[PDB]
């Protein structure tokens, strides 16, 4: 995964990358494939809120 | 009106009544005002006080 954003001052965030650690070494992260339990899913979610209208 | 002083018979004099007196005034009212304003604030998550949820 080669994604990369830029920040509104012009710092570039790689989305694959380790905290402290040279870009020059290799990382990666690993997570189990959990999509297709559907509603059964209660391992990741995202939540919303209302706003201040 | 006040009472009224004898005079002679033969000296036909007599008396008079002075005029009336007009006047006039005015007055001024009093005013009053007061505001008030309700926000979302008020509402976003404030329980009722006689109630549990």
């Amino acid at each position: 995964y080669n994604g990369k954003f830029k920040d509104k001052r012009g710092k570039v965030h790689t989305l694959v990358s380790i905290d402290s650690v040279a870009a020059t070494v290799g990382v990666g992260h690993a997570f189990p494939n959990v999509s297709m339990l559907g509603e059964a899913n209660n391992i990741f979610e995202v939540a919303y809120g209302p706003c201040p209208k | 009106v006040s009472l009224l002083d004898a005079v002679d018979r033969d000296s036909r004099k007599a008396e008079t009544s002075a005029p009336e007196r007009v006047r006039q005034i005015s007055f001024p009212m009093m005013y009053f005002k007061e505001v008030e304003s309700i926000t979302p604030d008020e509402i976003q998550g404030v329980r009722q006080p006689g109630t549990a949820n």
